[PDB]
């Protein structure tokens, strides 16, 4: 939460938005940049009649988990092996969003070095 | 029916706060006329109350007993 | 006499519910609605046999 | 909060008779909600409600 | 729940708190000892001992009947006419 | 038989609340200290919350300039 | 009942005015009238305008639900002022003192709202990214038109 | 309607040769068999009226008006046979007499197929109203209270004496079938502004109009149980039929003449139910509160939209049933301390358990408590002033707020509490008393099985 | 020192706050013992018929029928039309009445302007 | 039964049970239950009322209306012909009324039935149900509590006026 | 609903701090907990708020049962301030009270950590009125301190009730 | 102030009734038990220091500042008696009190379940109206010219006599009926 106060109490030129970003492009400072892989099909998470919310990146794990828990019912308490398998991945698509966001702190940082130094320069 | 009432030559303020009370009010020159009014309160088996952090842990040994001896269960039972 | 409560109160009006439910109520459009049950794949189906396909392999990752 | 409040609890114990702030008496009279509200609201609704509509 | 009082019990209660109070010697007491006249004690002291009576039996004694329960007889028979005793 | 009322002083216990009162009591901490044992992630924490500063400007593309 | 002992019109002259104090049932210092502006009280008196909660509830009275008397003369608000309705029971803190406490303490929180609306915590996060286009096709797009490519890479 | 007419009219020598013990169980026995009788105008359809003759026809609104109108008559004689027991025996014919005329008025009112024919019978219906009134009320201001009954009703039903005459005068008919196809749009001048006053200012009387209500808490209050019950029940929804039959003929001026009196009727409900909150007569508690109620139906008449009009008619056929038995209520009372203040009898639910649960019973459907129909009407009223304007609702829930306060009210100060110490003379629920209480509160908790029949001709 | 207590209109002053509680005078003897008879004779004539084993029926209240009198009937022959009756009954009578006749009349006037210029979502209204 | 082309559902896919655990659920046991203690009484019940409705078959019918003429083709102030028109516009408003009803309940069994991914799965549903309350909007909308097939054919007209006149502004 | 909610689960576990009247201290306690649910729909948590309905209706039900079995062995004494020393006097009711006192304040893997330690986990972890949240917690703070108020002037110390037990 | 028997409160019952008000509103304060009593001896000291006072214009103002004095230092919820106005469980068994008149309106097949008891019901109500003409004459000769002037009752005088005015205070409801 040190963020907050750097936006609000510094200054918010250098801190990014979180409601509009990236302003940067997704290719600037990259070299073939691959997209990111969606394993379930539209089609099987849409039969799945999983929560929109849910139809993120990661949803193949969600649906082993609710496949997992219809076949071992009532055992409610045999499938913590899929259901950390599926926390395990929400965790890492955050820590790519927290990647996301530090990204596009250090290339406003950058923006602000650059703006620097033309001033400085010329 | 007929109920029988203890004895009041019984409540005696000696041991309790009440004694302390009437201390700090014979320090300043005063006498405690109803000490042994309240002394039931503070004797027999409503003294040595708990504390807050023994009432808490209630039955925290038994239960420490009963963890300890389910975690040598699945200890020894996954072999 | 031991039991009639589970005869009276319950099983009678199960009797009376289902026969309510089964021959004038579900005979009526759209009156129980029932979601369509949860598809994933790897399942087979009832009413048509076909085998749902599994998932794409798994870019592993622990 | 346990530990805040047990502070609160114990110097209950002690021979200290403060008067009452102006915290306990808001935090003790509800607010002062319905000391208010309850007074207030019915008073103007029922003198309009006779001294105007009804007389 | 709830037992019922007697004029015995409530008259045993009312000296047993009157024979816990430190201005009260015990054996001059008796159930007409008059607090003022035979007991010697100031109206602040009835006062008290109406007040205590109150903690002892759980329900307030008002003002205009406290002070006029001059004798532990006074305080029984108030006691037994609002709890409605000997049924 | 029921219990007597009885007048300032501690009153008449059954050995079964006493009993019962301990029993959920260990009860209580048994579940506590068993959960604690087996989950252990939904109080102290899941998963490591990683350092946003430690992370190197190659993997996030920021070129020098 | 009959006619001399229903009220009458606003007593000016102080015979009328205590023949309206003895038809009351209160001592002529006692009776006060409301002003005659014409509003339709005539001789009623101006009872001291007090809830019935104030009234002393350990004394017997007539209607103790009510804590009034038999031939006592009834305020003009009795039906307002019951005691399961509006209270005028003094306060152990002033009148204006709540008000001042409860608008501040009310007016205080919605600023206080209104600023944390204006500065909003978060976490140091990115937006949800959402596969096939941020989900066009299951938010209610049609099928018919295509949208534009909206792309998430890896990082 | 002749098999309607003809029996309420065999009931006077059905009542008039009875042996002196036999005229209350007679005419409340064949007044229950009309009553019965009364269900074969059900015979209703979707698209047409049922249409009996040239001079009288039927549809979905004049409909549940009949079988209400019917079915009160056995219960007024229920009400007014005890504290008319000591009446002699002449005069016991001739107040059974006024009340089967009564209700012989009313059922050749609502079926009434030509509008003139439809102004005398409705005003028809003063004379037995006003008979019942000033000679069985109970206290000096019976008389005053006739006066202003009768003299509100005719300035406000003479100039629609005229205007009746000029729409036979220039359309040819008064025939409402035919008018329902010879209506020609009423445009935008002063004499089409006094047109339009003259056709609804009789009915804004009899519903009535906030303003012009001041005939009511006095009329409603002096008269006998009977009086009231029909004065409540019937006599109030002679204005809401007569203004559902006549704004056919008044549009579109009515989209701009509604304007003062929606005012009137929605600020009105608010001035009234907060006079319910500040009464001490009981009986004049519910006639403001009757007051209230009929001011949503005179918005929902005025703002002509379908739902408006279903709730308008089960808003007038609940508040009958609801009106009528909180005024048999305040009798049951009134026969026992002999006063209608409210303050005096208290803490009843101890001295009379059942008559308590009535109390509840009457004051639930008061506040309109759902499912019931007064909920109902009361509901889709709501829904169309909504539509009309989307402020009004704020008028409506206050609306609802205050409705609710008054009701328990009344069943707190009279059910609730201690009771009153010098009372003695509480006797126990008679069976007749009971009986009158179910027969109002049974149909009305009936209708709501099957509400679908009072909901106008355009459900 | 102590903070006063202010009275107000729905707080009343407290009966042992207020200085006219401890008055030895005479005069206010004389009051006090002439309400004490007013009160005990009330109170006698009550007891009188409330007692009586003949009786059945109501105590009738004299007070209570005429607080009900004077709230019901007395209320027309004691007015005057006058400058604050007549201020107060425009201002409450005729002035709400003016005030949601301008506010329904603008906001459906606003209304049937979006509508006729098919500007309102009117996309599924066909319940009116 | 039904017409399953005026109620419309689609075929049903319900997955085999495939169970993971040795533990047996109790659902099925108690379907069993329900088979032996429950349905089959039930069934027998209903056998017995069914011959007993078969040992006396007789029927009901549907009552059809002839096309009458409608108010267009009827002269003005003739009540014989009119009424009939305004009798049959009466019949089509309330038919009209039953149809919107059925493609509500088409709409909200489409919804419950799709479930969680109903904003996708049921397109055709929402479409059909806008254009039959656009169609019913501008065939009977704002005519009043005193409608008619006069006030419809009224407002019939304003809108092709209307009509005509953003077509000869566009042209 | 963010910031009604908090309001309310501010003012009402305020207000609780100094009351006396147990079941008023346990009303407090359950419109806070209502504040807290429409804390929770207001961080877009309708499943969390619906989780902690079922959660809180067990432990508070069970303290309104405990408060009622003090009030009726103390002859109908609703008060705190003549109660104490009912530690061993009523043992079942002191295991049941503090284990629903432990349920409300979020002792770990009882039934109120199921639902309410998520919700300030997705409170903390969203983009949230600041102020709310802060709020929030303390409201949660002030739980705590209702709770130990409860459980000291009820259970703890010495009796204040009348002499005939 | 208001009583039934005084037309006001002397010097001496406001003392007393201050004290009162201020033990309770002390305990109100000071919960626990050794704690309030050391604060009540402490008042009760602070009552002793201005005992014997004899300037009664001084008393008045002492009396009058020791209101202020309580009216500054009061709890805002005082501890009330379940019973006592106010209290939680005041007036709750009023519906339950149902007045003795109604069991002359009971039915005769339900008044045969109890015989012995509106038997003995009988002597009661014959009683009472054999005593009514005595104790209503028994008023009338000894109450003052000009009405009563306080609202005491004389006692029976007489042997064989009741006290005037006693049926609704001796057939009063029980409190737990
Ligand atoms: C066509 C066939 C229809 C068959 C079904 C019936 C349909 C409804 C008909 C009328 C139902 C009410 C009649 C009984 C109550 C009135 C009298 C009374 O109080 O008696 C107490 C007495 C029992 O009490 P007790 O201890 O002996 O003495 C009373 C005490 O003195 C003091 O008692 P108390 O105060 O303690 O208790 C009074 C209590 C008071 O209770 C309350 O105040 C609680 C009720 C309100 C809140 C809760 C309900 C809210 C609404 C939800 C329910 C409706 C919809 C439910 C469906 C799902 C959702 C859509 O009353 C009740 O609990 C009654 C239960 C039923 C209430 C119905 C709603 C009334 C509330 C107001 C209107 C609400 C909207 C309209 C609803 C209409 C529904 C059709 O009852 C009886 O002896 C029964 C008498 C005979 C009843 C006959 C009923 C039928 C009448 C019609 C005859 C012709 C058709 C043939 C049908 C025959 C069926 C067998
Ligand atoms: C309850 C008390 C209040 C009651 C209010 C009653 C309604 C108020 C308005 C009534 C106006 C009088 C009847 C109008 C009948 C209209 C018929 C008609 O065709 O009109 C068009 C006709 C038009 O004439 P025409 O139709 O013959 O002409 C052909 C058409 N033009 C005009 C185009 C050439 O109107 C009139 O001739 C005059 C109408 C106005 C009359 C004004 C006088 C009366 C004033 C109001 C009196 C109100 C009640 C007084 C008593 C109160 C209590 C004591
Ligand atoms: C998301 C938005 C959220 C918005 C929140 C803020 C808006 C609302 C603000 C508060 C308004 C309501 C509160 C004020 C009225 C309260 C009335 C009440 O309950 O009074 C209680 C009173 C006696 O109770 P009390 O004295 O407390 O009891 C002590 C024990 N003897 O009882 C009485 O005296 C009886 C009185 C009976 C008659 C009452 C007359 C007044 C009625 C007021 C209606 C207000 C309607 C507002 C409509 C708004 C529409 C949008
Ligand atoms: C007190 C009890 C409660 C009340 C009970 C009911 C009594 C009143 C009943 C009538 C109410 C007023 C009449 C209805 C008004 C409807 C709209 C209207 O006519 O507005 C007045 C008019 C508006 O002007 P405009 O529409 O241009 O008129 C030209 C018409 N060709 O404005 C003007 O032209 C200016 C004013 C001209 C004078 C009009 C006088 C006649 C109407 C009142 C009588
Ligand atoms: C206006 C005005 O001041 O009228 C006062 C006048 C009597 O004047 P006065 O004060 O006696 O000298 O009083 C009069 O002239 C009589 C009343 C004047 C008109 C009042 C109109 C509004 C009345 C309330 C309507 C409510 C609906
Ligand atoms: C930055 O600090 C991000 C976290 C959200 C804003 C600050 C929240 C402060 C309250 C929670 C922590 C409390 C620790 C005692």
């Amino acid at each position: 939460g040190a963020h907050l106060a750097r936006r609000y109490l510094g200054d918010a030129s250098v801190e990014p938005e979180p409601l509009r970003m990236p302003t940067f492009p997704p290719d600037y400072g990259f070299p073939e940049r691959k997209e990111r892989e969606m394993v379930a099909t539209q089609q099987e998470m849409n039969d799945a009649q999983l929560v929109l919310q849910q139809r993120d990146y990661c949803a193949h794990y969600l649906i082993r988990f609710l496949k997992c828990k219809r076949d071992s019912f009532p055992n409610f308490l045999a499938c913590k092996h899929e259901q950390h398998d599926w926390d395990y991945c929400e965790h890492l698509d955050y820590v790519k969003r927290m990647k996301e966001f530090e990204r596009e702190r250090r290339l406003l940082q950058r923006k602000k070095r650059r703006e620097q130094r033309e001033a400085d320069m010329a | 029916s007929k109920m029988e009432l203890p004895d009041y030559k019984q409540w005696k303020i000696e041991g309790t706060p009440l004694e302390t009370v009437q201390e700090k009010l014979a320090a300043r020159g005063l006498r405690d006329p109803w000490g042994r009014n309240e002394a039931w309160r503070y004797m027999g088996g409503f003294a040595n109350n708990v504390s807050f952090v023994g009432a808490l842990l209630k039955g925290f040994k038994w239960g420490f007993a009963a963890f300890v001896v389910a975690v040598g269960a699945e200890y020894y039972l996954e072999s | 006499r031991h039991s009639i409560f589970a005869f009276t109160h319950v099983l009678i009006p199960v009797w009376i519910i289902h026969y309510y439910l089964k021959y004038h109520v579900t005979t009526k459009p759209y009156t129980i609605v029932e979601k369509k049950p949860r598809i994933f794949p790897g399942d087979t189906i009832l009413e048509t046999g076909e085998v749902i396909p599994p998932m794409k392999e798994f870019p592993d990752q622990h | 909060g346990f530990i805040l409040a047990l502070e609160i609890s114990n110097t209950t114990h002690y021979l200290k008779f403060n008067y009452p702030s102006n915290t306990f008496k808001f935090s003790n009279l509800l607010g002062y909600y319905p000391t208010i509200m309850h007074r207030l609201t019915p008073y103007m609704n029922l003198t309009m409600s006779q001294k105007s509509a009804s007389s | 729940d709830a037992p019922p009082l007697t004029l015995e019990g409530i008259k045993d209660r009312v000296l047993y708190v009157l024979k816990l109070y430190d201005k009260i010697d015990p054996e001059k007491l008796s159930v007409n000892s008059h607090f003022m006249k035979d007991l010697g004690l100031d109206s602040l002291d009835q006062v008290e001992i109406i007040m205590a009576m109150e903690d002892e039996f759980g329900f307030e004694i008002p003002d205009i009947d406290a002070e006029k329960l001059m004798c532990p007889q006074e305080i029984v028979d108030y006691i037994a006419d609002k709890k409605d005793v000997y049924e | 038989a029921h219990i007597e009322p009885r007048y300032r002083q501690f009153p008449q216990l059954t050995r079964s609340q006493v009993i019962q009162a301990e029993f959920f009591s260990a009860t209580m901490w048994f579940w506590i200290l068993w959960r604690f044992w087996h989950d252990s992630d939904a109080v102290l924490g899941h998963f490591p919350y990683p350092d946003p500063s430690q992370w190197t400007d190659e993997e996030l593309g920021i070129p020098p300039d | 009942i009959t006619k001399d002992m229903l009220p009458g019109p606003y007593p000016k002259t102080p015979e009328e005015r205590a023949a309206a104090a003895k038809k009351y049932n209160m001592r002529v210092e006692d009776y006060e009238p409301y002003p005659d502006d014409g509003m339709g009280y005539g001789d009623y008196p101006k009872l001291p305008d007090r809830s019935q909660q104030e009234r002393d509830p350990w004394y017997d009275w007539d209607h103790p639900d009510l804590r009034l008397n038999w031939g006592e003369p009834m305020h003009w608000d009795l039906d307002m002022y019951i005691r399961n309705r509006v209270d005028t029971s003094p306060t152990p803190v002033n009148w204006n003192l709540m008000c001042k406490h409860l608008f501040g303490f009310v007016a205080f929180m919605l600023f206080m709202f209104w600023v944390g609306e204006t500065y909003p915590t978060y976490q140091p996060v990115g937006p949800k990214q959402y596969p096939y286009n941020n989900l066009y096709l299951e938010r209610g797009g049609d099928p018919n038109k295509e949208p534009e490519p909206v792309v998430h890479y890896e990082i | 309607m002749l098999k309607y007419i003809i029996p309420t009219m065999m009931l006077m020598p059905l009542t008039w040769l009875s042996k002196n013990s036999m005229i209350w169980i007679n005419t409340t026995l064949h007044s229950l068999l009309i009553s019965l009788t009364s269900l074969l105008l059900l015979n209703q359809f979707g698209d047409n009226s049922l249409n009996f003759s040239l001079t009288f026809f039927s549809d979905s609104l004049s409909t549940p008006l009949l079988i209400l109108t019917m079915w009160l008559l056995p219960l007024m004689l229920m009400a007014s046979q005890h504290h008319l027991s000591k009446e002699n025996l002449a005069r016991k014919k001739l107040f059974i007499s006024m009340l089967i005329l009564l209700q012989l008025f009313l059922i050749m009112t609502f079926t009434a197929t030509e509008l003139i024919f439809f102004y005398i019978m409705f005003e028809a219906t003063l004379v037995p109203t006003l008979i019942i009134i000033t000679r069985w009320g109970n206290q000096t201001e019976r008389l005053n209270a006739g006066l202003y009954f009768l003299f509100y009703t005719l300035a406000g039903s003479l100039p629609l004496l005229v205007a009746l005459i000029y729409i036979q005068n220039t359309m040819g008919s008064l025939n409402f079938l035919i008018l329902q196809y010879w209506v020609q749009p009423m445009p935008n001048s002063w004499s089409n502004t006094f047109m339009w006053l003259a056709c609804m200012m009789a009915f804004m009387v009899k519903m009535p109009l906030y303003g012009l209500h001041l005939w009511l808490p006095k009329a409603h209050v002096e008269a006998p149980i009977a009086g009231s019950m029909v004065l409540a029940a019937i006599l109030l929804k002679l204005g809401g039929y007569g203004m559902m039959r006549i704004t056919l003929l008044l549009n579109p001026i009515t989209d701009f003449m509604a304007y003062p009196f929606i005012m009137l009727s929605l600020w009105g409900m608010i001035m009234t139910s907060s006079i319910c909150l500040r009464q001490t007569d009981l009986k004049s508690l519910i006639a403001y509160s009757s007051v209230s109620h009929m001011a949503l139906v005179i918005v929902a008449i005025l703002i002509q939209t379908p739902w408006s009009y279903m709730g308008a008619t089960a808003l007038m056929i609940a508040h009958g049933l609801t009106s009528s038995m909180l005024f048999c209520l305040a009798n049951s009372n009134y026969e026992r301390v002999h006063s209608r203040t409210m303050i005096l009898a208290r803490g009843l639910q101890t001295l009379l358990p059942l008559m308590a649960a009535w109390w509840l019973l009457a004051s639930l459907t008061n506040l309109a408590l759902p499912p019931s129909i007064n909920l109902i009407g009361e509901l889709f009223v709501v829904m169309s002033t909504f539509s009309w304007s989307n402020i009004t609702i704020i008028l409506m829930g206050l609306n609802m707020v205050i409705t609710a306060l008054y009701s328990l009210y009344m069943l707190i100060t009279t059910q609730r509490g201690k009771h009153t110490h010098h009372i003695n003379n509480i006797l126990p629920s008679f069976t007749r008393e009971n009986a009158l209480m179910s027969l109002h509160m049974l149909p009305l908790l009936l209708l709501s099985l099957n509400p679908k029949i009072i909901l106008g001709p355009l459900y | 020192s102590f903070p006063k207590y202010e009275p107000s209109r729905l707080a009343s002053l407290p009966t042992t706050l207020d200085p006219a509680e401890y008055d030895i005078s005479s005069e206010t003897r004389k009051a006090q013992a002439e309400r004490l008879a007013i009160r005990s004779r009330l109170k006698r004539e009550y007891q009188l018929q409330y007692n009586d084993p003949s009786r059945r029926g109501v105590v009738e209240d004299p007070a209570l029928i005429r607080w009900t009198c004077a709230r019901s009937a007395n209320v027309y022959p004691n007015f005057r039309p006058n400058t604050k009756t007549s201020l107060l009954g425009a201002l409450f009578g005729i002035g709400p009445l003016i005030f949601w006749y301008y506010v329904f009349k603008t906001d459906r006037d606003r209304k049937e302007k979006l509508i006729q210029e098919g500007k309102l979502d009117r996309t599924f209204n066909i319940s009116y | 039964s039904w017409d399953k082309d005026v109620y419309p559902e689609p075929p049903r896919r319900t997955p085999a049970p495939s169970p993971q655990t040795s533990l047996p659920n109790p659902i099925t046991y108690l379907t069993k239950a329900f088979d032996l203690l429950v349905d089959r009484p039930v069934t027998l019940v209903r056998e017995f009322i069914e011959r007993q409705h078969a040992k006396n078959k007789y029927y009901y019918y549907h009552r059809e209306f002839r096309r009458v003429p409608d108010i267009t083709e009827c002269h003005e102030k003739d009540v014989l012909c009119m009424f009939e028109a305004e009798m049959q516009w009466k019949r089509d408003y309330k038919v009209d009324q039953e149809i919107v009803n059925i493609i509500q309940e088409r709409l909200k069994a489409c919804q419950q039935r799709e479930g969680e991914s109903h904003r996708q799965n049921c397109a055709k549903e929402l479409q059909q149900f806008t254009q039959v309350v656009k169609a019913y909007q501008d065939r009977y909308h704002d005519l009043g509590a005193h409608y008619s097939a006069r006030k419809c054919l009224a407002k019939q007209k304003q809108r092709m006026l209307a009509e005509r006149k953003a077509t000869k502004e566009a042209a | 609903m963010l910031c009604l909610g908090a309001m309310t689960t501010l003012f009402t576990a305020m207000c609780a701090l100094t009351q006396n009247d147990i079941k008023k201290i346990i009303a407090f306690s359950t419109s806070s907990q209502l504040g807290l649910m429409m804390v929770t729909i207001g961080i877009n948590q309708p499943h969390l708020a619906f989780l902690h309905i079922c959660t809180h209706a067990f432990f508070k039900a069970m303290l309104f049962m405990c408060s009622g079995s003090i009030i009726h062995s103390l002859n109908d004494e609703q008060d705190i301030r003549k109660m104490g020393g009912l530690f061993k006097a009523m043992p079942f009711t002191t295991t049941a009270l503090i284990i629903g006192s432990l349920a409300l304040t979020g002792m770990p893997f009882l039934t109120g950590f199921y639902s309410k330690d998520l919700i300030i986990e997705s409170a903390n972890t969203s983009y949230t009125n600041a102020w709310a949240l802060l709020m929030t917690l303390v409201a949660t703070s002030f739980t705590a301190i209702y709770s130990t108020r409860i459980i000291f002037f009820a259970l703890l110390g010495q009796p204040r009730f009348p002499t005939l037990i | 102030a208001f009583l039934p028997s005084a037309a006001y409160l002397t010097h001496q019952q406001k003392v007393l009734q201050l004290y009162k008000r201020a033990l309770r509103h002390l305990e109100s304060r000071c919960v626990h038990r050794d704690k309030y009593r050391y604060f009540a001896c402490l008042l009760r000291a602070r009552f002793d220091e201005h005992k014997n006072e004899k300037d009664m214009v001084k008393a008045t103002q002492l009396l009058r500042e020791a209101e202020k004095e309580f009216w500054h230092g009061q709890h805002p919820q005082p501890y009330i008696f379940p019973e006592s106005p106010g209290g939680t469980s005041y007036e709750r068994y009023e519906c339950y009190k149902v007045p003795e008149w109604c069991l002359d309106d009971w039915h005769p097949s339900e008044k045969a379940m109890y015989p012995d008891y509106f038997a003995k019901r009988e002597q009661w109500k014959k009683l009472r109206r054999e005593s009514w003409e005595r104790e209503v004459k028994q008023l009338q000769e000894e109450t003052p010219v000009g009405g009563p002037r306080t609202e005491a009752l004389p006692p029976a005088r007489k042997q064989g006599d009741l006290p005037p005015l006693w049926w609704h205070i001796v057939t009063r409801p029980r409190e737990r009926p």
